[PDB]
């Protein structure tokens, strides 16, 4: 589970090879951060949600 | 600003809540 | 150029049969260089600076648009001049080196006074043109 290349990686991978925790705080980051630099408060409860 | 009580819907308004802001966001790359 | 005007530097005086390589010559621009590599470094801080006070403060809706649009010049902006820093570096490493002065694609020197102009320039006056035409007809 240790990068063996760079460049963005496939959300696939995080959950199979590094784990069910993993994939989800990968996605929650990565949206808040779109979010976050606009200003917008969304509490990742709801982006859990749907993960 | 309790918890959350048995029943609510919380999918919809977790969808509802990521989908508002969406106007704000640039459609580009940035 | 405003750029001789800021330093206490007059234009260069180039003598008859003067050289290209000497320690004061290139002392001399070695700190023009790194002065100029500095000067953007210190340029692209002060951009970093001032988008996140936007970030971080939250307009209002109405001048959102506005403020969303100014926001992408910047971001745009910063990126172009990152790359610049970065295509000095590759000049100073030119002058360090002994690769500098000459065109890319034909072994013809670039003159002296068209390197004091643009000391980023990579080929002469006619490659260079001919390649932004085949660009013009190779993209559009
Ligand atoms: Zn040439």
């Amino acid at each position: 589970g240790d990068v063996i290349s760079d460049g963005p990686e496939a959300p696939h991978d995080i959950l199979r090879l590094r784990g069910v925790h993993a994939v989800t705080r990968y996605i929650v980051n990565e949206v808040q951060d779109v979010y976050r630099l606009q200003g917008v408060k969304i509490n990742d409860k709801h982006i859990e949600v749907i993960v | 600003g309790h918890i959350i009580n048995k029943g609510e819907a919380i999918g919809v308004i977790a969808a509802q809540s990521i989908g508002e802001p969406g106007t704000q966001l640039t459609m580009r790359t940035f | 150029l405003s750029i001789l005007a800021i330093a206490g530097v007059e234009p260069y005086q180039e003598k008859p049969g003067e050289e290209y390589m000497n320690e004061a010559q290139l002392a001399h621009f070695r700190r023009i260089l790194e002065a100029w590599r500095n000067q953007l470094r210190d340029e692209v801080d002060r951009t970093v600076t001032h988008m996140q006070d936007e970030a971080a403060n939250f307009p209002d809706p109405v001048d959102r648009a506005a403020q969303e649009e100014e926001f992408s010049l910047e971001l745009r902006n910063r990126d172009r001049e990152r790359k610049l820093i970065k295509k000095i570096e590759k000049t100073l490493k030119k002058v360090e080196d002994e690769d500098f002065g000459y065109c890319e694609s034909c072994g013809v020197e670039i003159g002296i006074r068209r390197l004091e102009a643009r000391p980023t320039a990579d080929l002469c006056i006619d490659c260079k043109t001919l390649a932004e035409i085949r660009e013009k007809q190779m993209a559009g």
